[PDB]
């Protein structure tokens, strides 16, 4: 592959990208609650 | 969706890595601003009116 | 037709070029950037590197700040909303104080405060990057003819924001920040000093912008004229003049009857540029202070008809 | 008298027309058929400039003044008092400018270098052409054409001007000057860093083109390079003109108006014309 | 001070102006003379000093110091031709043509000239040959546009003249500054780059009928091009484009 | 069917998914504008009217 | 073959796309299905 | 009818296929923007009135 | 995300930490500034009128 | 080590730097929009 | 906190005090002419008021 | 040790000072503060 | 703060004087024309009603 | 140790001369700032 990255590491590496993409979007989810609660868009 | 990770065999992670984070930060300030435009979704505008600030 | 060597035909790309280092203190230079091979087919492909350190921190730190400050007002005169941003991105204006707070700094934040606050970071800035461009030259040994050359421009700019509205006594004579209102501004200028074009300096400042593109056209049509004998390596040509030298000589004697030397043409070439702004700054330091009416004055001075 | 170096390169031939009748030089100058042509022209109209004096009855020089036929001659003939000496003037002055390309065209020849030069001097000429016959043949009337006047040709750019608002506003203007002042930038760099390393301070040896490569790279990351700047040079000058005849060929042929008011198109662009708030709303 | 003159009509804005065409007259006298230090004092046709020297004399000496322990030059100074010239005058009165006795090609007149130049290389900053064979700089390689490495090389008489076989470069401003090319008795030549048109399926040398091509004078070290060989090789094929014949 | 595959032998993937993420996002970007033009799909607007946010 | 891949790299590849063309899509239809349910179109 | 596959002898599939995709996009997007410019086509529109979303 | 550390494997850390230093400051200068020109959260226009230091 | 340099023990030292220079701010930033709200609350 | 001294370790100092020089004085003069620019905070112009001085 | 050359020790000569210069810079500002605050609250 | 000197063994004095002296120079002027632009400070026309040389 | 080459003592002598010259600067700035004071208070 065109990274040089062995699939070793392109595992190791996705397993903390994801991990922060659960958690942004973990903060994300409860923003829109949040906000729907104080004030609907729908 | 367990292979996924061979995107970054494909990808430099410093490239992506920050080509998403300009992406999110630059979409995040449009639609706050977006918002702040919107009358009705001000939330300062909001507030003034709530606690009778404008005068 | 034959080649013009005006787009190069063959690009050849080695290591990266990393530069002379003389007293360059190595430490304060960058990485090499990436090669473009567009700017390859014009000039060279090469992007970076570049030297930042003390004065180079604070010219792009208060560039930065006089740039958002602008942004900023934009921004608020746009609503935040980002649609009318782009319709009126050229309608914008930070607009300098009202004439009745003078020179005073009380005008409020809307009413010229944050005009003097731009233009105060922006005085930071361009006097920073000149003594930059000062010390860039010093750290390689060279003369300092950029420097001096960046100076005949700042005295333009300093005329047309501090030095004139100060000898004239109020903010509200200089330039408005924004695209079209800084047009608006030098149509209104020539208005109410009764037409531009009868100030001298102003006709002179006008003949170097012209001679200026006329010198340039002059002399890169010569180079690029010779560039089959190597006439591009300039410093060679002044070290050790060859055919090429010449042959630039010899065309323009032919022509015009008298020519430059290698080295002698950038001395024309740098005054050309050099009294553009020279003769503009007195040109607009004379309006308002001296002669309020230029057309008038040109009357008095026998280059328009009397009455 | 000749340059020490010049006299190696004083060959005959390279003359376009004429062969080796007029294949000499006078003093420096060359001269060939076109330069009797360009001479002749050139003196023509000159005196014809000083007889106008005559008619106009001043020896001031700056109020000088050769105007075209008035509108009610549209593209005819005028009389020679009264826009007909500016007519035969044009005529001289563009039989001198295009004698002297030619002449230019005959030493490129005879030095063996690149026709660059008088290739961009017809440019200059093109955008005179464009002012003083494309235009005003176009508009129909030889009295749109500027007066050979030294202020009084800043009348005519004035007026002009000033018939379409404020003409800053026209966009092809707006081009041509940012053409000029990026010249004029260029300009003043380039003499300045040849002769940065030409003249280095005092005792230091020459720099070479690695010092000048490395001084604007530490300067601002780029360098285009010797080769580079004089192209640029070279083409911001032709690019300065070239908008500048456009914008000019465009005013009063299809724009008649404010030249302010095209930039409404941008403003009522259907997508954001109504919404509220700005400048325009 | 609106309006306020010490005499006449002379304001603050005549004082201005006045005192500008005097800086003007100055300066312009000073970037004329500046640029008398090549080519003067003005000769004869025999080469004898000429009578009239103009209005502007020669400035006092400047001298520049060489990089690379090449010593200094000072300007003006002596500045004989060093080399002999091949012409004889065709008019008995200064101003005419002066015509090639020989062969003007290999007698490097007229458009053909060329200018004794330093019989070395020139440097770069470090003091490196400047220019150099591609092959003997490993980093560099064709990045775009059409490599000629392999092409025929036609002249103008439209037939073939050799092939290319090697680009040389210009390594601090990476720039392809010679084509050499490989004739028929396979010793080779330099054509200067901005001579030739590198065509799809050709290198053109519209300068060169084919037969041409041997004349090029060429290099003395196959490694190196000195300031010299530069000069007679880009003079010789300029030259071509007036004595080339059909 | 079973052989559309070979589009990668010919397409290299990074240059593919570069075009494809400025494609379909630009492409979402129209479609959410032109609702946003549209009375009847403005969603703010829409939601201003049904809770009488407006005036 | 213009990319290098091989034939089984090709057949790997296309396999990963389309795992996330598949869910990609399928996200889009429970939008569309949202807003029509809210909105519809037809 | 049979030598048509001829054509990839002649033309680079990359080159051919770049031009397809950016042509087929072309069309449709100019289709859609034509129908939605007619009333008797626009489907937001049309749904306004059909839905009373409007009034 | 106990492997976040391994970012700094990634990214050069004295150019992170140059570029999230003018992000900052740049993001609270404009919120601020916001808040100046909103007039019910102008802190120096609340306590002039709250103190009468005009008029 | 990856293509900075660091090592997986130099990393994992500075992050944690990095992490007390975070929260360090945060808990400010918390405190400073706790003492606005209660001044003067925006929703 | 203890080892925030490893800073030194990563950014040369005279980069460091250089860049944070600049920005407290830009930032200083900035405040001051946000309160000149004020009103009610212009120390000048209320000392004028004050003792009746022009103002 | 690091990438600047500066040692451990090194690095904690020069942070004992930038923190004594910090502390001082604050505490004349603090001062600043609460004097202008004296005279004239912004609360 | 007794170790305040050891900046000199980071700064170079040639380039810390210059830069010192430049910018005292430039503050001291500004303050001088901020008090001249302010009518209740302007030393020169203060004296001129003091001593009603005015008029 | 350091950037300079200036030697430790020889940064001790430099800086004791150039805080004296602060300190002679500064002594003259607060009699003017006094003299305005009283001249004319801008608080
Ligand atoms: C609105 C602003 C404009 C603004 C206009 C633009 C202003 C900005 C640009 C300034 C450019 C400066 C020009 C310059 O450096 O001149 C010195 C240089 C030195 O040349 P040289 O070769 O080293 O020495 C002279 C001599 O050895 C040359 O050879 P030779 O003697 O065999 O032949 C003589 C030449 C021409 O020489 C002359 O005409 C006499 C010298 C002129 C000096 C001009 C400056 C100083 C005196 C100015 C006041 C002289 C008062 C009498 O060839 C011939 O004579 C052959 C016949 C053709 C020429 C016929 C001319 C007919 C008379 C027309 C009037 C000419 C007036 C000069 O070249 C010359 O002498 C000849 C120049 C001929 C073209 C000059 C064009 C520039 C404008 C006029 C001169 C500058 C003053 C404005
Ligand atoms: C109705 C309009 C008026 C008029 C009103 C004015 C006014 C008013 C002025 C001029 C001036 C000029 N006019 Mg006029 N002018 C008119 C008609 C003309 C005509 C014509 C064909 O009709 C022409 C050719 C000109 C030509 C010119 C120029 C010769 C001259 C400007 C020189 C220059 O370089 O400026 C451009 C250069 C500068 C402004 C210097 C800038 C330097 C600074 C330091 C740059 C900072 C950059 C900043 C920090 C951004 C950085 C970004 C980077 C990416 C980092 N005028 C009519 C009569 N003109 C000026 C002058 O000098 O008058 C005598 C002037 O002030
Ligand atoms: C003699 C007359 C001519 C002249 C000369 C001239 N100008 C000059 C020079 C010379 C000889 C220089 O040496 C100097 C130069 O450096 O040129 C390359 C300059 C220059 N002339 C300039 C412009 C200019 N010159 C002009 C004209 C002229 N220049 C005349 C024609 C004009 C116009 C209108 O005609 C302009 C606009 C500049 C290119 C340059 C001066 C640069 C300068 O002072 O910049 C100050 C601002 C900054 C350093 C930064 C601004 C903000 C940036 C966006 C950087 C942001 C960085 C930040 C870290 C980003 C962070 C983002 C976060 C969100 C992450
Ligand atoms: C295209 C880019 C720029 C350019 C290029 C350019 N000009 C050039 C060249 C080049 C490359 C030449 O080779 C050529 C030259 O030889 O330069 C020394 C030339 C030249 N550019 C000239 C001038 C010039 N160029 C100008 C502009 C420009 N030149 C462009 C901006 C301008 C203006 C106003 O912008 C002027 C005045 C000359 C120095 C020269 C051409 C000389 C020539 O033609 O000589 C033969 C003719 C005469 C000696 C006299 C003719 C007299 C007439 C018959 C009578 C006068 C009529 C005239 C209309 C009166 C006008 C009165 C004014 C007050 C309006
Ligand atoms: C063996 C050869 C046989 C040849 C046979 C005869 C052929 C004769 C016809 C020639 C055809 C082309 C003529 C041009 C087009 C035309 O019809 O024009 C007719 C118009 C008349 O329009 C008139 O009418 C115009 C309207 S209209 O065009 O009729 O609709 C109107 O706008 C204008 O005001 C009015 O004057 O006149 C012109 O256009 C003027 C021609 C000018 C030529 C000399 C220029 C001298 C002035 C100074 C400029 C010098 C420039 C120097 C350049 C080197
Ligand atoms: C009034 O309104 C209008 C103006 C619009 C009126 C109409 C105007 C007008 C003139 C319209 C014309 C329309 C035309 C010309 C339409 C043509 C459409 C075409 C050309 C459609 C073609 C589609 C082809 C497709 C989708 C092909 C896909 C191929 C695929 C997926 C596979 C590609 C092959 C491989 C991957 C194999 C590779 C093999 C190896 C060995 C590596
Ligand atoms: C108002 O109406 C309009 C004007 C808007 C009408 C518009 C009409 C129109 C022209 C619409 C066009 C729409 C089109 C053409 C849409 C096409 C969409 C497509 C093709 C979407 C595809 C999405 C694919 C995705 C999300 C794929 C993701 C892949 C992933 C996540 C896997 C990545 C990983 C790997 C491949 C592993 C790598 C493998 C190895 C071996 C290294
Ligand atoms: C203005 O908007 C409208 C009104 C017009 C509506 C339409 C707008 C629109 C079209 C929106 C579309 C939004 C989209 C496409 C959003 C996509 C968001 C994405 C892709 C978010 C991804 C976030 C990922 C994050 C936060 C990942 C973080 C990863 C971290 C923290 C760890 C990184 C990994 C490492 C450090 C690796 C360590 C391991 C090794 C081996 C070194
Ligand atoms: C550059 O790269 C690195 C990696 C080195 C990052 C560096 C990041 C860094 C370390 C940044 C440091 C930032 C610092 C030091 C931030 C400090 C912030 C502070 C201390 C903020 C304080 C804010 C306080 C606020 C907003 C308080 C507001 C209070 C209000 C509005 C109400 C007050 C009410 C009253 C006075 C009324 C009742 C009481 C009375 C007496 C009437
Ligand atoms: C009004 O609102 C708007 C309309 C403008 C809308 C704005 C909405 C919007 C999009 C806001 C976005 C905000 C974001 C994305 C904020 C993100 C902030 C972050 C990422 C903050 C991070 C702070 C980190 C700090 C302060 C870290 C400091 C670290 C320090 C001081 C230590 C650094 C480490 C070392 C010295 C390493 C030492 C060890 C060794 C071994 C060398
Ligand atoms: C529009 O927005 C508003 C302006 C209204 C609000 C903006 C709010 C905002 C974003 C503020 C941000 C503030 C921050 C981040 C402040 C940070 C301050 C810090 C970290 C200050 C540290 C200061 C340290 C000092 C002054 C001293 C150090 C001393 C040292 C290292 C000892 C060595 C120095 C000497 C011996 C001095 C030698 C003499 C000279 C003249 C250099
Ligand atoms: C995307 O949104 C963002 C916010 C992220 C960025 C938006 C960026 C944007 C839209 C920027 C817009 C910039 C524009 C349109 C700038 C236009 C500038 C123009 C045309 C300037 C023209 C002339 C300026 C002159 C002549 C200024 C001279 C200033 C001088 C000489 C400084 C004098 C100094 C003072 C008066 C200050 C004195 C103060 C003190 C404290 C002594
Ligand atoms: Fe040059």
């Amino acid at each position: 592959g065109y990274t040089g990255l062995t699939d070793e590491q392109a595992q190791e590496l996705h397993s903390v990208y994801m991990s922060g993409l659960w958690l942004f979007s973990a903060v994300a989810i409860v923003a829109h609650l949040a906000v729907y609660i104080w004030r609907p868009w729908f | 969706m367990s292979k996924f990770y061979k995107i970054w065999m494909i990808f430099d992670p410093r490239r992506v890595f920050v080509a998403q984070g300009v992406f999110l930060f630059l979409l995040a300030v449009m639609i706050h601003l977006i918002l702040l435009s919107t009358p009705s979704y001000n939330w300062l505008e909001i507030s003034a009116a709530k606690y009778n600030r404008v005068a | 037709a034959e080649y013009q060597n005006i787009f190069s035909q063959v690009q050849v790309r080695g290591p990266a070029d990393l530069g002379m280092t003389e007293d360059v203190n190595l430490a304060n230079r960058s990485g090499v950037g990436p090669f473009s091979t567009l700017l390859g087919w014009f000039g060279n492909a090469q992007l970076g590197p570049i030297y930042l350190g003390s004065l180079g921190v604070l010219s792009l730190f208060s560039g930065l700040m006089w740039f958002f400050t602008i942004g900023i007002w934009f921004w608020y005169q746009a609503g935040w909303n980002p649609a009318v941003f782009l319709r009126d991105l050229f309608f914008f204006s930070l607009e300098p104080p009202a004439p009745e707070y003078g020179l005073s700094f009380a005008a409020p934040l809307k009413e010229g405060g944050l005009w003097l606050i731009a233009s105060f970071f922006m005085f930071v800035a361009v006097w920073s990057w000149w003594g930059r461009t000062y010390l860039r030259a010093q750290a390689l040994g060279m003369g300092k003819h950029t420097a001096w050359a960046f100076l005949s421009a700042i005295w333009l700019w300093m005329v047309l924001g501090f030095i004139r509205p100060i000898l004239m006594g109020s903010w509200s004579e200089a330039v408005p920040y924004g695209i079209f209102s800084h047009l608006d501004w030098t149509n209104n200028f020539s208005l109410v000093h009764g037409n531009l074009f009868y100030n001298p300096f102003h006709g002179l400042s006008i003949a170097f912008l012209y001679g200026s593109a006329l010198l340039f056209a002059m002399h890169g049509a010569t180079i690029l004229a010779v560039s089959r004998f190597g006439g591009e390596r300039e410093l060679e040509q002044i070290a050790d003049r060859g055919t090429a030298a010449e042959r630039a000589a010899l065309f323009w004697r032919w022509t015009m009857g008298f020519n430059a030397t290698m080295e002698g043409i950038h001395r024309w070439a740098i005054w050309m540029a050099v009294l553009v702004t020279l003769t503009g700054g007195i040109g607009i330091l004379l309006s308002g202070t001296v002669v309020d009416n230029w057309y008038v004055w040109g009357q008095n001075h026998g280059m328009a008809p009397l009455n | 008298a000749l340059l020490s170096f010049e006299r190696k390169y004083r060959v005959p031939g390279g003359t376009l027309v004429g062969g080796n009748l007029f294949d000499f030089w006078v003093g420096p100058f060359y001269v060939g058929f076109f330069g009797v042509a360009t001479f002749f022209f050139a003196a023509l109209g000159i005196i014809l400039i000083a007889w106008s004096a005559v008619l106009q009855g001043t020896w001031n020089p700056q109020l000088i003044s050769v105007y075209p036929p008035a509108l009610e001659y549209g593209l005819g003939g005028a009389p020679l008092a009264k826009g007909g000496l500016w007519q035969i003037i044009t005529i001289c002055a563009t039989g001198a400018f295009v004698s002297w390309a030619l002449r230019e065209v005959e030493i490129c020849r005879k030095l063996g270098i690149g026709y660059h030069i008088p290739f961009a001097f017809a440019f200059a000429i093109l955008a005179y052409l464009t002012l003083v016959l494309f235009r005003p043949v176009m508009m129909g009337a030889w009295g749109y054409a500027f007066p050979y006047g030294i202020w009084t040709h800043l009348d005519w750019v004035s007026n002009t001007g000033y018939t379409y608002g404020n003409f800053h506003y026209n966009p092809a203007h707006m081009i041509a000057i940012s053409f000029f002042f990026t010249n004029a930038l260029a300009l003043a760099l380039h003499g300045a860093l040849v002769l940065s390393a030409a003249n280095p301070e005092k005792g230091k040896e020459m720099r070479t083109p690695d010092h000048e490569d490395t001084f604007f790279r530490d300067l601002v990351g780029y360098s285009i390079g010797t080769l580079g700047i004089h192209r640029l040079g070279l083409l911001l000058s032709l690019s300065a003109v070239f908008f500048s005849a456009l914008c000019m060929i465009i005013t009063g042929t299809i724009w008649f108006d404010q030249w302010v008011d095209w930039w409404q198109w941008w403003v009522k662009l259907p997508w954001w014309a109504n919404i509220p708030g700005g400048i325009n709303g | 001070m609106v309006g306020v003159t010490a005499f006449g009509n002379f304001d603050l804005a005549s004082l201005a102006i006045y005192s500008f065409w005097i800086f003007l007259a100055g300066l312009i006298y000073y970037l004329q003379t500046e640029n008398m230090r090549e080519g003067y004092p003005l000769e004869n046709e025999d080469g004898t000093p000429a009578a009239n020297q103009g209005p502007f004399p020669l400035p006092k000496p400047k001298t520049f110091i060489l990089p690379h322990g090449r010593g200094t030059l000072t300007v003006p100074g002596p500045e004989s031709e060093d080399r002999p010239i091949a012409l004889a005058r065709t008019a008995v009165s200064e101003g005419f043509p002066h015509a090639p006795t020989g062969d003007p090609m290999k007698d490097g007149v007229g458009p053909a000239s060329w200018v004794a130049r330093r019989d070395l290389p020139e440097l770069d900053g470090h003091g490196h040959n400047k220019i150099k064979p591609m092959k003997a700089a490993a980093g560099f390689h064709v990045s775009a546009g059409k490599n000629p490495i392999g092409l025929p090389v036609r002249g103008c008489d439209l037939e073939i003249a050799g092939k290319v076989v090697d680009i040389w470069v210009d390594i601090p401003e990476q720039m392809a500054r010679f084509l050499e090319v490989e004739l028929k008795d396979g010793s080779t030549r330099l054509l200067p780059m901005q001579m030739v048109k590198v065509q799809s399926n050709r290198v053109h040398v519209n300068a060169l009928s084919s037969d041409l091509f041997a004349g090029i004078p060429t290099i003395k070290s196959p490694t190196e091009v000195t300031l010299l060989e530069e000069d007679k090789i880009c003079g010789y094929v300029a030259g071509g484009l007036m004595y080339a014949a059909p």
